[PDB]
RNA sequence: AGACCAGGC
DNA sequence: GGCAGTACTAGTAAAGAAAGTACTTGAC
DNA sequence: GTCAAGTACTTACGCCTGGTCATTACTAGTACTGCC
């Protein structure tokens, strides 16, 4: 981060949604189609997983933006799955609405006045109206003259309740959503799904639907409707079903019952007024990630392609098998008898491939890890690379004790005093001490190792002589010869001095006083951090080979915190009990018994 | 259980205002506790 | 066809202009804006007038001199909304403009507009009934249907406006 | 400073009306023109949009088409840009609405 | 402290194809700076002081027609104690492609060392 | 995300409220050490007066208001509080919930008010009686917790770190904290 | 070039534009040059003086 | 020009509704340990970027030591915006806030 | 295949032996010391199954 | 980058 | 002199000893 | 509706330093050689 390069906008919020297939054909750089990654002489073949349209790859310019490896951000493409296949993230929630729905009138199997009772309770819970949603049960074989009238009284009660609370300074039209209205929303949807799944007959038109059997993942089975209740299908006047048929059912269910699932699939009020669709549970197009994020595993000559390329190759191999299986249906009884039993076998394996790409444990098959398992645990993405990160400008070495250090300092070696550096922008008051810092060079303490120009350019002092280096010291405080950079000044990456600040840190950091801020005082001899004995009670740090970290902050906002706020003089009292943790330890306590004795004259 | 809270967040279409310190480190905000619990304004002298 | 746009622009403010905030928004954002094309304005910004910095607390008056600028947390710079009235020259298609002649060639008549802005009328925009005589000494003149050299003004309808390059260019046609 | 500024600080360009980190890209300019940052999602093919001569930009393919010039840079960590690439591989659309619009 | 690394020049080929990398110097204009560490056969001398950046072996290449040196990839300086010549065992006799070099590093007891 | 707000009311990061005041008295643990050490603070009165400086801080404060209502509830509670808690028609909030203790001088907790007047009654002892209670009430006010303190982290490190003082017919220790 | 040091972050039009006559432009250009001399826009002032002398005279 | 004008007048009306007036502000009259650490930090970034310094320099070369000196004579032209959890805020200048 | 067992410690068995663990059978003899070197030949191990186990007895 | 092994506090 | 057998080669395809909740299926 | 138990998925201290090994069968092909 450059303090002289501000940034204008800020992410204020995020929200979660599902890529529809129309977006990821417009978003896309190039549809990739053949399951060969790169051909002979190491070139990425056009249309493969490595393509120049999906990013610059291995000293070869991108075909989309025309930039090299260092400046291409990487571009997304897509593949065309021929059959709409299951998204394994949403299969447990698809299978609830796959069940609990009538296969004849395409409502749910509840009565339509009780499904409406949740649509008007969940609309109230989108706004901050947790109280009025229990007053709505107070609005209370049976003819449809009054059930049409009961739905009007429940809906006009909500339209009166929402309009009053939005005028009585309580709820914005973006809706009030707190933690305890998330309680009664998750409680009410779990009441809704548990009551949908427990139905015998559709309570709108009274006849049964054949039940469904979830074998595991990748498959779905409708069970045999019994002989006792096919009579009800005749007085109204087992089989692996396809994934194309499940989408055909649920596109019809979500239109007959759109007015309920706007409030089941939205926590806050739907201001965009978009439909919720059953295509959003399936996936008809896989998004291949950019080739920056799936570079091959390079280790000398042992070049292996990435684990995602090995999973996406099997999806493309199956997608061209099924294209060559549907080329026989255009040719057309035995030629139809065997070609369909292998086509339905190819329906399962392309689902079994889109499982293994997303989730390696929902894939029947030591297995190659999926997209889910690059995120989950320790060594995931959240815990390993977001909540914890490797850092620049930070040191670690063994500690040796040191008195004659003023108890708010750390004793830094010369070898960390030369490598660790700090950007001072030049002013009228630095050109005394920071002109001598640049002249001393990268190896003399106190010195400097780099000059950042006004232009963002960066000049290294490593391969330079002292006569060239005195020329850059007089060029250091000069007015700008560019209008667009007239208010900027040069930054000299000086070495760490006796005035800087340092975070010291020993693992485990079981409490906050195990990571304090020390001043620095360089020492001229050896390669170890040097700590005073009053700090050993807080870090829990003996000297039998302890090494402890050293972080060096890189701006004035963090220098002001590690001197005033996370300072080691502020941490005399721990906040556990209020008892102190800092104090002299072993030789200083046995000396004070002898020094303060009556015998000591 | 990341991709069980991920599915529940996307099936709610849940917007989050980036309030927790965990949510501000993922997206890269200043933390809302301590020093980042206020803004700093500058009194410029002229209109 | 010079027109007045009032704009609202969100700018930066370096710490060296923390004693002169109006002087800094001009020198950083408004002085590099004159005599350039701008997409969110319409044409070429001639100048600006009446700069007002929106104060960050709304409780103050517009009469007050001391205003508030919100400092970025990471960097020492301040961000603010500003109101200013830009004056902008914008050409559009259909309109007819006076053109002072700058280059008479056989392919592209390169002429000026208001002594600043370059324009062009191609040979296919010139009708067939006009001729160009040569200048073997040193760049002659186009002969019109009146049997006379064209010189000085030339009223032409704007065909196309090309703004992607360094300066703006105006394509001109001669049909009406 | 530790968890962002000295680990994976990047100023990535973000589309303001998509809220998308990894959709936008650099346009390929002509001779004399300067390249601009442009979005892929909220753009439109030029044969589909039948123009004002400045919103028209072009790929490296030569695919010249007019659309989204509502983009800006925001300072994010780089692993968030990898988080969107794994969530879009699942089919999850993160939308990053920025405050100055 | 003794540390031994194997310099193997024949791990990028297979099945009797001609060796493109030979130990020794070539005929190009390679810099005379590294006669100090290296002998005429592209092997280092015994006992020479080697810090980081110094060459440890020179080899002539054929697909690039240039003498590349492999260098000392360690930031702690050493002395070269012995150089072995690991000849390959085969029925046809082969030019050397594998050389084992052993370093020694003076670990005088500094402070921070555990006793 | 649990932290002190500027309401002196500690709460979660999304805005929901965990407590109305930190510990019921809003004072920092790293400042309440010598708060009830009254015989220490009396012997060191003229040296503690240099760091709290009472008369220099009268101007930016309200001294008159919170001390009156601290006497209308101390006198009310000594008259009552023979009956148990369910019988108490309370009629008066504590002075620490009606007034901001970081702004009003004299808005203290009740056991700080009861222990000050117990010290100031047993041993009666050149500093007089009213200068000593007007310095403990500014020491209490300066021992308030600051708004922005990451309290829930501190409260979670005050259990997980002393739990590692146990390692490194009722259940006991770290299996009891597991339950 | 093309930085937040140079360009505005966001630019919007507050109101619809309406045209000005020759009198408003020449009152502007006699006030814009006066408030600017009394900086690399001197090359733009050189192009502003061409337009200021065009509506008043002839080159 | 019509959508942005209405959006600007909503952006500036709600931000006026959140603005607690100066007579009706109720937070602490002391500058907390966090407000002192950011006033000295945000000013020291400005001093290092050639902002005008209001105090006489006695040979100080550290921008953070100059910021500590400007706070002692109350010469820092900064304002703390103390946010409340409603989204509302107060405005406290550094000259108003008394230290320790 | 016996040089692979010694260099890695992995037990590749089609009819898995009477052993609970499947990896970690061979260990580099250090010669970092002679106290270290003779200690490799007197050590017993219970099995790597028992290592990844939260019992004490 | 993984797996296993050997360690440090 | 040229035919066919082997021995290789490089080529492209398959790989049994922890404790908690949530859930469906399950008799009645 | 119902309690009921079986089943399924889920976590299990922090940081640091070394070292090693890492696809295999086979299958069709071009070439080597023994032969008549
Ligand atoms: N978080 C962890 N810390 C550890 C672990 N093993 C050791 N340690 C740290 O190492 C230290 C080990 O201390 P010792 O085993 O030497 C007990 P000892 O009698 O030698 O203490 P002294 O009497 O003070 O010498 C202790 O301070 C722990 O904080 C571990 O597995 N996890
Ligand atoms: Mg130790
Ligand atoms: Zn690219
Ligand atoms: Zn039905
Ligand atoms: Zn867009």
């Amino acid at each position: 981060m450059d303090i002289s390069k501000p940034v204008g906008s800020e992410i204020t919020s995020v929200d979660f949604g599902i890529l529809t297939a129309k977006e990821i054909r417009n978003l896309s750089a190039k549809q990739i189609t053949n399951p060969t990654v790169l051909d002979n002489l190491g070139h990425p073949v056009s249309g493969g997983l490595y393509d120049l349209a999906l990013g610059a790859f291995l000293r070869n310019l991108c075909s989309t933006c025309g930039l090299d490896e260092k400046f291409c951000p990487g571009h997304q493409g897509h593949i065309e799955l021929p059959v709409p296949c299951y998204n394994p993230l949403f299969f447990n929630q698809l299978y609830i609405y796959l069940r609990a729905s009538c296969l004849f009138c395409h409502h749910f199997r509840l009565k339509s006045v009780e499904v409406h009772r949740y649509a008007c309770k969940l609309r109230l819970l989108q706004y901050g109206l947790i109280d009025e949603s229990y007053k709505l049960d107070e609005i209370t074989d049976i003819s449809s003259t009054l059930l049409n009238e009961l739905k009007s009284k429940r809906s006009e009660y909500v339209d009166m309740a929402i309009a009053k609370a939005l005028s009585d300074g309580r709820t914005t039209e973006r809706g009030s959503f707190t933690a305890t209205v998330n309680d009664e929303r998750k409680k009410l949807v779990h009441e809704f799904h548990k009551k949908l799944l427990s139905r015998g007959k559709c309570d709108n038109c009274g006849m049964f639907s054949p039940k469904f059997r979830k074998d595991g993942f990748t498959k779905i089975f409708e069970t045999a409707l019994n002989e006792k209740q096919i009579t009800n299908n005749r007085v109204k006047g087992s089989t692996y079903i396809l994934s194309t048929e499940v989408k055909n059912i649920l596109d019809t269910v979500f239109r007959k019952e759109q007015c309920v699932l706007q409030y089941v699939f939205h926590s806050r009020p739907n201001l965009s007024r978009k439909l919720v669709k059953a295509d959003s549970f399936f996936m008809d197009v896989l998004v291949v990630p950019p080739t920056r994020f799936r570079l091959p595993s390079k280790l000398g000559e042992e070049v292996h392609e990435n684990s995602q390329n090995q999973l996406l190759s099997k999806v493309l191999t199956t997608s061209l098998l099924i294209r060559d299986l549907n080329d026989d249906l255009s040719k057309l009884l035995e030629d139809r008898r065997v070609i369909f039993s292998r086509l339905m076998n190819a329906f399962v394996t392309i689902q079994n491939d889109v499982n293994a790409f997303i989730d390696s444990t929902k894939a029947q098959g030591v297995p190659i890890p999926g997209v889910k398992q690059a995120l989950e645990k320790k060594e995931g993405l959240f815990r390993k690379h977001m909540m914890g990160k490797r850092v620049n400008y930070a040191a670690r070495s063994v500690i040796s004790p040191d008195p004659n250090i003023e108890t708010n300092e750390i004793g830094v070696p010369p070898v960390f005093a030369v490598k660790l550096t700090y950007p001072e922008p030049v002013t009228a008051y630095n050109i005394a001490e920071l002109r001598q810092a640049v002249i001393n060079g990268p190896d003399k303490w106190p010195g400097a190792t780099q000059i950042q120009n006004e232009d963002g350019s960066l000049v290294s002092l490593i391969g330079m002589s002292v006569e060239q280096r005195k020329a850059l010291a007089n060029q250091l405080l000069t007015p700008s010869s560019n209008v667009s950079t007239h208010t900027l000044n040069k930054k000299v990456y000086r070495h760490i001095k006796n005035r800087d600040v340092v975070l010291m840190n020993r693992q485990p950091t079981l409490h906050k006083a195990s990571m304090m801020g020390h001043k620095v005082r360089v020492l001229p001899n050896e390669k170890t951090l040097r700590l005073h004995y009053a700090n050993t009670g807080a870090y829990n740090a003996d000297f039998d080979g302890d090494e402890m970290n050293m972080h060096f902050p890189q701006n004035e906002n963090a220098r002001a915190e590690a001197l005033n706020l996370a300072n080691t003089d502020s941490q005399y009292l721990t906040p556990t009990s209020g008892s102190p943790v800092r104090g002299l330890i072993q030789d200083h306590i046995s000396a004070g018994v002898w020094l303060t004795s009556k015998d000591s004259f | 259980t990341t991709c069980q809270f991920l599915t529940k967040a996307v099936l709610d279409n849940e917007r989050e205002q980036l309030d927790s310190p965990s949510a501000r480190i993922v997206v890269g905000k200043l933390n809302n506790v301590g020093t980042g619990s206020f803004d700093v304004l500058a009194k410029v002298p002229n209109a | 066809c010079i027109v007045r746009v009032p704009i609202a622009l969100y700018v930066s403010l370096a710490p060296m202009y923390l004693e002169n905030p109006l002087q800094g928004v001009m020198k950083q954002h408004l002085n590099p804006l004159v005599m350039k094309y701008n997409n969110k304005v319409g044409g070429v910004v001639l100048g600006y007038e009446g700069l007002k910095i929106l104060d960050a607390d709304p409780l103050s008056k517009e009469d007050t001199s001391e205003k508030l600028i919100k400092i970025t947390p990471d960097t020492p710079f301040g961000f603010t909304w500003c109101h200013v009235n830009l004056y902008v020259w914008q050409p559009q298609v259909g309109d007819v403009l006076e053109g002072y002649i700058f280059i008479q060639s056989a392919s592209h008549i390169g002429l000026l507009i208001h002594d600043a802005f370059n324009a062009s009328i191609k040979k296919n925009n010139i009708p067939v009934d006009w001729t160009f005589v040569h200048n073997d000494v040193e760049l002659g003149h186009w002969v019109d249907s009146n049997g006379e050299p064209i010189d000085g003004k030339l009223r032409f309808t704007v065909r196309n406006v090309h703004t992607t390059g360094r300066v703006v260019s105006v394509d001109g046609t001669l049909i009406s | 400073d530790r968890l962002l500024n000295s680990s994976d600080y990047t100023q990535a360009s973000v589309c303001r009306e998509c809220g998308s980190i990894l959709t936008t890209q650099q346009s390929v300019p002509r001779i004399g023109s300067i390249s601009t940052v442009c979005c892929r999602r909220c753009s439109m093919r030029f044969e589909d949009a039948k123009i004002d001569d400045s919103q028209i930009w072009e790929d490296g393919q030569g695919n010249k088409f007019v659309g989204g010039n509502e983009t800006t840079t925001v300072a994010i960590p780089f692993v968030l840009k990898y988080l969107d690439s794994e969530l879009s591989a699942m089919g999850i659309r993160l939308r990053y609405n920025v405050e100055p619009k | 402290m003794y540390k031994t690394e194997k310099v193997d020049l024949a791990l990028n080929r297979n099945r009797g194809d001609p060796i493109t990398q030979h130990f020794g110097f070539g005929n190009d204009e390679w810099p005379k700076e590294w006669l100090e560490k290296l002998d005429e056969d592209g092997l280092p001398y015994i006992g020479t002081y080697v810090e980081e950046g110094d060459p440890i072996c020179a080899y002539f290449d054929d697909t690039l027609n240039k003498t590349k040196i492999k260098t000392y990839h360690s930031s702690e300086p050493a002395y070269i104690e012995e150089v072995n010549l690991i000849g390959d065992e085969s029925n046809k006799f082969q030019e050397l492609q594998t050389v084992s070099i052993k370093y020694r590093i003076r670990r005088t007891p500094q402070i921070g060392d555990k006793f | 995300g649990v932290h002190v707000s500027y309401d002196n009311s500690i709460r979660d990061a999304d805005g929901t409220l965990v407590q109305f005041m930190y510990g019921g008295d809003a004072i920092d643990i790293t400042k309440e050490s010598h708060m009830t050490q009254f015989e220490f603070c009396l012997d060191n009165y003229y040296a503690l007066l240099k760091k709290y400086n009472p008369s220099a801080l009268i101007e930016h404060l309200d001294v008159e208001s919170a001390l009156k209502y601290s006497k209308k509830t101390l006198k009310y509670r000594k008259k009552h509080s023979k009956e148990p808690h369910y019988k108490q028609s309370v009629k008066y909030d504590p002075v620490l919930a009606k007034y901001n203790p970081a702004k009003y001088l004299g808005s203290v907790s009740e056991n700080f008010q009861d222990k000050l007047e117990s010290f100031l009654d047993k041993n009666s002892k050149g500093v007089n009686e009213k200068k000593f209670r007007a310095l403990m009430q500014l020491k209490y006010m300066r021992s308030l917790i600051n708004p922005g303190e990451a309290v829930g982290i501190i409260a979670s490190q005050s259990v997980g770190e002393p739990s590692t003082q146990m390692t490194l017919n009722v259940t006991l220790g770290i299996p009891r904290l597991r339950e | 070039t093309a930085t937040t040091l140079n360009t505005p972050v966001v630019i919007h039009a507050t109101q619809l534009p309406q045209h000005v006559s020759t009198d408003e432009v020449l009152q502007f250009l006699e006030s814009f040059i006066d408030e600017k001399e009394n900086t690399n826009l001197s090359s733009s002032i050189s192009q502003l003086k061409r337009i200021q002398r065009d509506f008043k005279g002839l080159p | 020009p019509e959508d942005f004008q209405q959006h600007e007048q909503i952006r500036r009306k709600t931000l006026k509704e959140k603005a607690i007036p100066k007579d009706q502000r109720a937070t602490t009259p002391y500058m907390t340990k966090y407000e002192r650490a950011r006033i000295l930090g945000t000013r020291a970034l400005q001093i290092s970027m050639n902002a005008p310094v209001f105090v006489d320099l006695e040979g100080e070369t550290d921008p953070l030591r100059i910021a500590m000196k400007e706070l002692a004579e109350k010469k820092i032209p900064l304002v703390i915006r103390r946010y409340l959890p409603d989204g509302s805020f107060e405005d406290w200048s550094v000259e108003e806030l008394i230290v320790d | 295949k016996m040089q692979y067992f010694l260099s890695t410690g992995n037990l590749v068995s089609q009819s898995g032996l009477d052993l609970q663990q499947v990896s970690g059978y061979t260990v580099v003899a250090e010669k970092i010391n002679f106290y270290r070197f003779i200690s490799h030949f007197r050590m017993v191990h219970r099995g790597s199954f028992f290592a990844q186990l939260k019992t004490t007895t």
